[PDB]
């Protein structure tokens, strides 16, 4: 694993631009490797030994697995070390999404709902990204709007390995109480009161539906209500629907496909790329095209 | 809102309501 007391000062060789981001802990700026005048996001967490094994699990993931096109690709890192009155501060490198989060542009669209043709490709890009990650035996366990981000291109790329999971086998399960509520599928909850409950990568499949709906519906179904009484609704509410009849009948059977409740009837990885909304769709370039161009209007 | 981490920790970070 990677060893702290091995990581250099950053001396002058990123100049912090401006601030893009601010999640769980940390925060994210615009970098700019001064010299070749490259751009970079920069992650700045200060160190401490209570945070310090989230910060590994992270920095892990990406050395190991980000060189996929849609995982945001790791460059490095470093620790500003600073006067002994002061903590001193990781700096994680990677490649800088420069058109924010889905969040973000869901936020700032006119209705905060996205073209249906934009969803599909969006979240055939996250599923190709799990994919690789569920094939190396990760789970993401974070899968939502603020971890999927966009390039100036209106490329996909997730973000946020604090709290994935590496399994040994492929049969391999889990079972830490863990997430954001909306976002939780029922059987991540069921470890919550339940010792013997399980998990394994179709969770993130479950948090892929919350997420299209996110895209379709501005906010994840439950959002007027607080975390809490969302915890203890999701399991027993029926799995969510898109309430608008407007949308095609494609994407309400994917929707159908991501969001069983009972996770063993709930399709593989596999099964759900294979699924018309998924795989019948135009060409990854002629809707990129059209998306890049609606980032930059709203821009 | 927030979002659940380890060991009976939650922080800011996905809801309220
Ligand atoms: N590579 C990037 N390029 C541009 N913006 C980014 C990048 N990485 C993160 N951000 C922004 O900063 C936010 C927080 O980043 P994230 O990596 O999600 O931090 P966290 O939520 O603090 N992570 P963790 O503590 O590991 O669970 C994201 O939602 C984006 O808005
Ligand atoms: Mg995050």
């Amino acid at each position: 694993e990677i060893d702290l007391s091995a990581l250099r000062d950053p001396a002058g060789i990123f100049e912090l631009v401006e601030l893009v981001g601010n999640g769980t802990y940390g925060q994210v700026y615009k970098g700019r490797h001064v010299k070749t005048g490259q751009l970079a996001a920069i992650k700045v967490m200060d160190v401490t030994g209570d945070e310090e094994e989230e910060i590994k699990q992270e920095i892990n993931m990406l050395k190991k697995y980000s060189h996929h096109r849609n995982i945001a690709t790791y460059y490095g890192a470093f620790i500003k070390k600073n006067p002994p009155g002061m903590d001193d501060q990781l700096w994680l490198v990677m490649e800088f999404c420069g058109a924010g989060s889905v969040t973000d542009l869901i936020k700032n669209t006119k209705g905060n709902t996205l073209k249906e043709e934009w969803i599909a490709y969006i979240c055939r890009e996250i599923l190709r990204g799990l994919s690789h990650l569920h094939q190396h035996k990760v789970i993401h366990r974070d899968i939502k709007g603020q971890n999927v981000l966009l390039t100036e291109n209106a490329e996909v790329k997730l973000v946020d390995f604090g709290v994935s999971a590496q399994l040994d086998r492929t049969v391999g399960r889990r079972n830490t109480f863990i997430g954001t509520p909306y976002w939780m599928a029922p059987e991540v909850i069921a470890c919550d009161e339940n010792p013997d409950a399980t998990y394994d990568f179709k969770s993130d499949l479950w948090s892929l539906g919350i997420t299209a709906i996110e895209m379709a519906e501005g906010a994840p179904p439950l959002c007027d209500m607080h975390p809490m009484r969302a915890l203890f609704l999701i399991p027993r509410n029926p799995a969510p629907r898109l309430k608008s009849k407007k949308w095609s009948k494609k994407f309400q059977s994917f929707i159908e496909s991501c969001l069983v409740k009972n996770h063993s009837q709930r399709p593989a990885t596999e099964q759900l790329m294979k699924h018309p909304f998924i795989r019948d769709q135009p060409n990854e370039r002629q809707v990129r095209i059209q998306l890049k161009d609606h980032i930059d209007r709203t821009k | 809102s927030w979002t659940i981490r380890t060991r009976g920790r939650i922080a800011t970070c996905s809801c309220s309501c």
